[PDB]
């Protein structure tokens, strides 16, 4: 369990426009404090769920190809709607997001959480 | 226009 | 829906998991206040908050301490980047207060050192 990781994860109970159901979501948290969640059995990481609408990519939002990850359609990773979610809720690991991915996905947090200065 | 993109990214089908 | 960033509301985090925040918590707007003001302008929307607890017993780098003197807290409550949620404007219940400057830039760099950002 390392950050660019792509695993299937349960969102259910959720509201209003907040990502729901069972998806696909990208490791977001440094692999420092996901090694402690493996080490506890128990634990919070955070990732940040995909979506199929690939209508328009947002700028906090970032294309993943189903080519580079092995998921099973080409998905939008959405920093605007990340979360952190205990490790009960990591179903199985779908796949690995490209570095280039992952860098776009940094500046895309950078982006929606204001964390340039 | 990026809230109109945060709009839109809301409010589009997810699930 | 008068949420900017750094302010503190009070919000429904329920129904959580495992070791989640759980309950009826206040939390800090961490999202850009473009998509707050968004949120204002619609009635309706998204943003990201980082939930804290009053458990100041242990506070880890990722973790900021805030100040109840100031922050409309009723106590000192310590704000868990590592709990980072994006919450539905619905879970909203009322306005406490906001973090100080100081605190606000504290929690980008738990939140940078938490998420691997640079």
């Amino acid at each position: 369990m390392r950050r660019g990781e792509i695993w299937q994860v349960d969102l259910d109970p959720a509201r209003g426009s907040e990502a729901n159901n069972q998806r696909p979501a990208v490791v977001v948290s440094n692999d420092r404090a996901n090694a402690t969640a493996t080490r506890l059995g128990r634990g919070v990481i955070t990732v940040v769920p995909v979506t199929s609408n690939i209508a328009k990519v947002y700028p906090f939002q970032v294309l993943l190809s189903a080519t580079t990850t092995g998921l099973q359609v080409d998905c939008k990773a959405q920093a605007e709607q990340i979360r952190s979610i205990a490790t009960e809720r990591l179903l199985r690991p779908i796949g690995r997001v490209s570095a280039a991915e992952l860098a776009q996905l940094d500046e895309a947090l950078k982006l929606h959480l204001d964390l340039w200065s | 226009t990026l809230e109109d993109d945060y709009a839109n990214a809301w409010q589009e089908w997810s699930a």
